[PDB]
């Protein structure tokens, strides 16, 4: 093995030990608010068909 | 020093976050009214507890954290709680009526409602930091508010945090405490939204914490208590790199480092012993190599999985307690010998070890009976991906008769987004294939 | 998250009275609207079925509304009658004669704003309501007839609150008029268009229960009615005390109602013998509460399959049993559980039994073999309708045959609905 | 009253199985896609294992070790032996064989082979995969591939009187959940009436070795044919073994084993799906009920136990 990069203080220490090498955009706000903004009015769209079919 | 937020989001998130806030008191010897005798730089600090907690003049140390829920009754018992003088009641957000276990009504409908509030609130501890390092979200992936209000804030916080970086805390659903039958819908629906803003994600399989209470703490019918208690325990050893000094996993950059060398693939899989009774009267206390040993059993993982039919991309190891490097590696030798550990062919076979002396704290009249040495590896293993393919294959059942689809729908939310979201699932499992074979 | 109670019709009144005084004990409200318990598991979720008025009693939150004074003043000076708030007294004098016609379009139409005059003064002072419960028969004329009318309009005021309903169907065995089968069909069609959650409360099913379990030579509405207040306790427990699973109303539709139109529920309770010392085991629950003598719908479970179930455990005991003895269930009978919804079978426990018992359990099924009722009702209702008889009664109210034909049409279309996932 | 799916129609073996399940009128077989199953009669080929194992209440058995592909694919066959220090060079027990991708041991296949070249000996290899070539130039087989694997070809086997005839012996072996390695008491033997339904089982074959080799089918071929078995299963043990898994498997394992003029055993291949014979088939699938299914779910010998 190998071990590596010891690093030691009173809290504790560490290290790594090597077994074998290698064999070898988000989203922006105004995109965001159009999005929610766009789930509200098939929301307010549904609720406004139903209060349609209540009417007659 | 550089401070890290925690958002504790649904009941889920808020429970575990009080869980894991009284085992940092303890830890760090911050009494439940805020003070912390130990502390001689009193309404100032540097150190590395003051990452987590905040000093005011009068020496209260304030947890940098903020708790969400469209329910007040949750965050309510926080306000009573044993640690209420700890926080102040502007860390507390509450809605009136919750997500009623929906994804489309916790993301679009309530959470639209509420998203600029918590936003506002997060600014709050933000203004209040030297060098924000990044957020760590809590939260279920069943809850209508912990899946759907979660990936619309990750989303935000990738628009005004676009630098920093953000560490999850997810709850994998099961049944057996299970809540609400559409959890495979909501789980998904919050993968597929937040995947892209998440930049290390731990899940914890309430199967895995159900069945380690039943065995190695005998209890008949584990509650949330029991499962929060030991959770905590494991988020602890994972963020006490950032609260205690040490050369491991110091910022939440080197996180994303260490475990996850590709960006979707940053579910690493914990593992954590030994976890014994309390109530035993007594027991023989396990070894260096015993406790090693027991990181490769799946009986101890926080999901049940076979990492022995997968490859390994990275693997560190947190101990706590009397443990010295020889008897680490003394301990690496022989498992390396008598246990299946692939790693990829690009990535060397090694192991990142971190030892805190001070032994793992438990709370007093709890579960967890106290040990001399404990141990949590954090193996990125594609075998993690079964988790995956179990909530695909159940998400499949339902969609493809389009079962409860109406109560998303009703609520803003298209079918489209349920296609993306299996399809974007769909492509995680193809990855993890390539990775693992 | 308050709810708003409405019992509307003879039998409404009659079972929303019996229920009343089920939870008012269950709470430990006496008929003064004074507490006198002795756990705070009572007063915890009180605020969801009562309002806490001045001098700290407690009023339930229960509109009473019928076209004639009759069982209303029976209520008023019953058992409990004191409880109830005067003004939330809403009646005419005319009646309905059993006509669907005369409850939706004439004679309920003169009345139904003074009902939501008072659901209004309810609702407003909801700190978050969560919707409304109504209970009424399908055969008579104003619970059935003016019912759906109160719901209709209900809806349309307050269209993103659940509807919740307790209705009670028609049947020739214990049968007051031959005209029942009209006005359940029509009302059906309402309650699958204006109700989230109807629990299908078969007045066959709850005959034979008396007869052939209870051992009742010559059942009464009353001994009726007892089955239907032990039921209404059951499904509304973990409404009325602390828990985690089906807490509130819309919870609850997200867990039971996969498809919109299909939110038709069958109820079962369990020990069944009820009006006895020794209780029974965690299995013998189990047991009896899936069994089919024990469901209140009169359709034979094993005849279609279950879409979704809600279980409901109350008094003292294993848990630990209870998951094991509800798993043993779920896995000694997979094929009657539709595979295409994973674990759709959730359970809850509540300490508090009710009264005179140590442990009971109430079931909530949503199954397939619902429309073993509605085909009942469908062909009672074509007998008559395929001669037209006794279709002046109706068309003498204003309503057209066309009406009917659509109103039929609709609920064979829910049989067939109903047929499509008993097959998948 | 256990459950049980079958998601391989084509298993003839465990077709018997599940026959003999019903048969005993405490096993219900439920669809092959309901999750609620004590017992799952997988398919051959892409397993769902990660879906095995998390059903509350429920003790759950497959007939398949999530891994074994390893030892019954021929090309991962040769690799696991060449490769896993248990077995290395030092496994005189397999025929000198490599991997060769069509277009890789290439160059090395060819190293051994003009050690063979320049030297008088046998130079004749097998060509096969997972249509078979027997040549003895390396370029005629070598252009027939063009993932195949060639091996040596055993010039000398043990010929069968009178006929002069070459055979191969299959044996069938179970391993339960607890990883017990039992070696099924009956075998049969293929062979070709053509000089170098020809089924020859062991009570023949073990009376022609007496009255002709002067010895016995037990220690001229049996002990070496477990000594095989032994080795290989506690080989890839530490790889598939369920014994801490939240799922339990077992698994009937088909072994064809070569024997040569000197009476050595020689293996050819592993089959994880094997087929028995059709006069072993009621005691064998009998067996497997008894050992690797009532063993786990208990109701209201014909192995051999292989110790380690
Ligand atoms: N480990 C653990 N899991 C929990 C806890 N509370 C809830 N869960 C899990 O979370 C899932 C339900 O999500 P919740 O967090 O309760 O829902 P929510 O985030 O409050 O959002 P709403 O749907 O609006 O109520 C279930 O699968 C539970 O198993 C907890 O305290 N600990
Ligand atoms: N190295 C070798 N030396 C001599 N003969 C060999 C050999 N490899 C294979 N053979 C011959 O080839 C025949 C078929 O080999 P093999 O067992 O690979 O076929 P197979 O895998 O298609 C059928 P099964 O499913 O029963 O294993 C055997 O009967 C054997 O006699
Ligand atoms: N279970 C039960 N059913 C009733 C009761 N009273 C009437 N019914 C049924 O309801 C139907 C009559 O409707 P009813 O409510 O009396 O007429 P309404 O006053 O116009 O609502 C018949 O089918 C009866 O069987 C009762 O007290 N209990
Ligand atoms: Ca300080
Ligand atoms: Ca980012
Ligand atoms: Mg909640
Ligand atoms: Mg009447
Ligand atoms: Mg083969």
């Amino acid at each position: 093995m190998e071990v590596i990069e010891l690093n030691k203080c009173t809290s504790g220490q560490s290290f790594e030990v090597i077994l074998k090498p290698p064999s070898f955009r988000d989203p922006s706000l105004e995109e965001i608010q159009k999005k929610l903004e766009a789930a509200e009015e098939r929301r307010k769209y549904q609720e406004a068909e139903l209060l349609k079919h209540l009417a007659e | 020093m550089r401070e890290c937020i925690s958002i504790h989001v649904g009941q889920a998130g808020v429970q575990i976050g009080n869980a894991c806030w009284e085992l940092y008191c303890l830890e760090h010897g911050i009494q439940p009214d805020g003070q912390m005798p130990s502390d001689k730089t009193i309404g100032g600090g540097d150190d590395s507890f003051n990452t987590f907690f905040s000093e005011t003049g009068a020496g209260k140390h304030v947890p940098r954290a903020v708790f969400v829920d469209l329910e007040p009754t949750v965050i309510d018992e926080v306000r009573t709680g044993t640690y209420r003088q700890l926080f102040h009641p502007e860390q507390l957000i509450t809605g009136k009526e919750d997500a009623a276990n929906n994804y489309a009504r916790g993301h679009y409908t309530i959470g639209k409602e509420i998203i600029d509030l918590v936003l506002d609130r997060i600014r709050k501890l933000a203004d209040q930091c030297t060098g924000l390092q990044g957020f760590l979200v809590f939260h279920s992936f069943g809850g209508g508010t912990g899946s759907g209000f979660t990936s619309l804030l990750m989303e935000r916080l990738s628009v005004d945090y676009g630098k920093k970086s953000k560490l999850e805390f997810s709850i994998y659903p099961a049944p057996q405490v299970s809540t609400a039958v559409v959890e495979p819908y909501n789980s998904i629906l919050t993968t597929h939204t937040t995947l892209e803003h998440s930049d290390c994600a731990f899940m914890v399989d309430n199967e895995a914490i159900y069945d380690i209470c039943r065995r190695n703490l005998d209890i008949e019918r584990p509650t949330y208590t029991n499962l929060n208690r030991l959770i905590s325990q494991i988020v602890s050893s994972i963020t006490a790199s950032l609260r205690f000094d040490g050369a491991l996993n110091v910022d939440l950059t080197e996180f994303q480092t260490n475990l996850v060398p590709y960006p979707r693939i940053h579910f690493p899989l914990a593992t954590y012993a030994p976890v014994i009774s309390a109530e035993k009267a007594y027991h023989e206390q396990l070894s260096v190599a015993e406790i090693t040993n027991a990181c490769f059993e799946p009986a101890n993982q926080m999901v049940k999985c076979d990492p022995r039919h997968g490859k390994y991309m990275a693997c560190c190891l947190l101990y706590r307690g009397d443990v010295v490097p020889k008897d680490v590696n003394a301990a690496i030798a022989t498992i390396k010998t008598k246990r299946s550990i692939q790693f990829v062919d690009w990535c060397p076979t090694g192991f990142k070890v971190g030892i805190n002396y001070q032994p793992p704290t438990v709370v007093p009249g709890g579960d967890l009976a106290k040990v001399q040495r404990a141990v949590c590896m954090l193996s990125n293993t594609t075998a993690i991906a079964e988790a995956w393919a179990r909530l695909d294959h159940k998400f499949d059942l339902m969609y493809a008769k389009r079962a409860f689809v109406h109560w998303y729908v009703g609520e803003g939310m298209e079918e489209g987004e349920f296609s993306e979201a299996r399809e974007d699932m769909a492509a995680l499992e193809k990855d993890y294939e390539e990775v693992g074979v | 998250r308050e709810i708003v109670h409405i019992q509307a019709g003879q039998c409404g009144n009659q079972i929303g009275a019996k229920f009343w005084e089920v939870i008012s004990d269950e709470h430990g409200i006496d008929p003064t609207g004074s507490y006198h318990g002795d756990s705070d598991l009572q007063l915890e979720r009180i605020n969801v079925y009562y309002n806490e008025a001045t001098g700290n009693k407690y009023v339930p939150r229960a509109i009473l509304v019928d076209l004639e004074p009759g069982t209303m003043d029976s209520v008023r000076s019953g058992p409990f009658g004191q409880i109830f708030r005067p003004d939330n007294f809403v009646f005419g004098q005319s009646g309905a004669g059993n006509n669907w016609a005369k409850g939706h379009y004439t004679e309920g139409a003169e009345l139904v704003d003074s009902v939501l005059d008072v659901v209004r003064k309810e609702s407003e002072s909801c700190d978050c309501l969560q919707g409304f419960q109504l209970t009424h028969s399908l055969g008579g004329g104003t619970g059935s007839g003016m019912g759906t009318l109160l719901i209709s309009k209900i809806r349309e005021e307050y269209p993103d609150r659940i509807m919740n309903t307790f209705s009670v169907m028609p049947s020739p065995k214990v049968s007051d008029t031959v005209v029942e089968p009209y006005n359940a069909t029509l009302s059906v069609h309402q309650l699958v268009e204006n109700t989230d959650e109807t629990y299908c409360i078969d007045n066959e099913a709850l005959y034979d229960i008396c007869f052939r379990t209870l051992k009742l030579t010559t059942p009464t509405y009353g001994d009726l009615n007892h089955l239907v207040s032990a039921t209404m306790s059951g499904v509304t427990t973990c409404l009325r005390f602390p828990g985690q699973l089906n807490a509130d109303l819309r919870k609850l539709a997200v867990n039971m109602v996969p498809f919109p139109r299909l939110h038709f529920f069958m109820p079962g309770f369990a020990p069944l013998t009820s009006r006895q010392y020794r209780a029974l085991t965690v299995p013998e629950l189990t047991q009896q509460m899936f069994d089919s003598k024990n469901m209140m719908a009169a359709c034979d479970p094993r005849h279609g399959r279950y879409l979704t179930v809600a279980a409901i455990f109350r008094g003292r005991m294993s848990m630990k049993e209870v998951d094991e003895q509800m798993l043993n269930v779920q896995n000694k009978n997979s094929s009657y559980f539709v595979e295409w919804i994973p674990n759709n079978v959730k359970t809850a426990v509540c300490d508090i039994p009710p009264r005179g018992l140590k442990m009971s359990a109430t079931f909530i099924g949503n199954s397939t073999a619902i429309q073993e009722l509605f085909k009942r009702i469908s062909e009672q209702f074509t007998a008559m309708f395929r001669r037209k008889a006794f279709l002046h009664w109706y068309t003498g109210e204003g309503m057209d045959e066309m009406e009917f034909t659509e109103a039929e049409s609709n609920m064979n279309d829910l049989v067939s609905e109903y047929q499509q996932y008993q097959d998948a | 009253m256990y459950t049980f799916v079958v998601r391989d129609e084509n298993s003839s073996v465990y077709a018997e199985v599940s026959r003999l399940l019903l048969a005993t009128g405490q096993w219900k077989r439920l669809r092959k896609d309901n999750p609620r199953f004590n017992l799952m009669l997988g398919e051959r080929n892409r397993l769902p294992f990660g879906r095995l194992g998390h059903e509350p209440g429920l003790v759950q058995l497959v007939n398949y070790y999530r891994g074994a592909d390893k030892l019954c694919r021929k090309a991962s066959l040769v690799k696991l032996i060449k490769t896993s220090p248990e077995l290395s060079e030092s496994c005189t027990w397999f025929p000198e064989s490599y991997v060769i991708y069509p277009t890789d041991e290439r160059e090395v296949f060819l190293a051994a082979y003009n050690r063979r070249r320049e030297g008088r000996e046998g130079n004749v290899w097998i060509a096969k995969s997972s249509g078979i070539l027997i040549s003895s130039e390396a370029s005629e087989l070598l252009d027939f591939i063009d993932v195949h694997v060639i091996q040596k070809y055993l010039e000398k086997p043990l010929l069968l009187e009178p006929g002069h005839r070459k055979f191969d012996i299959r044996s069938w072996v179970l391993v339960d959940h607890l990883y017990n390695i039992y070696l099924y008491r009956e075998g049969v033997l293929r062979t070709s009436s053509e000089p170098y339904g020809n089924e020859m089982f062991f009570e023949e074959f073990n009376q022609y070795l007496m009255d002709a080799l002067n010895t016995t089918l037990e220690n001229s071929i049996l002990l070496q044919i477990k000594h095989i078995i032994r080795s290989c299963l506690m080989c890839i043990e530490p790889a598939i073994s369920t014994k801490h898994l939240h799922y339990q498997s077992f698994q009937l394992f088909g072994f064809d084993f070569m024997v040569d003029e000197e009476l050595k055993v020689w293996l050819i291949e592993v089959n994880g799906a094997p087929a028995c014979a059709q006069k072993l088939y009621a005691e064998l699938c009998q067996g497997i009920v008894d050992v690797a299914i009532s063993s786990v779910f208990p109701l209201a010998s014909i192995f051999i136990k292989l110790h380690h």
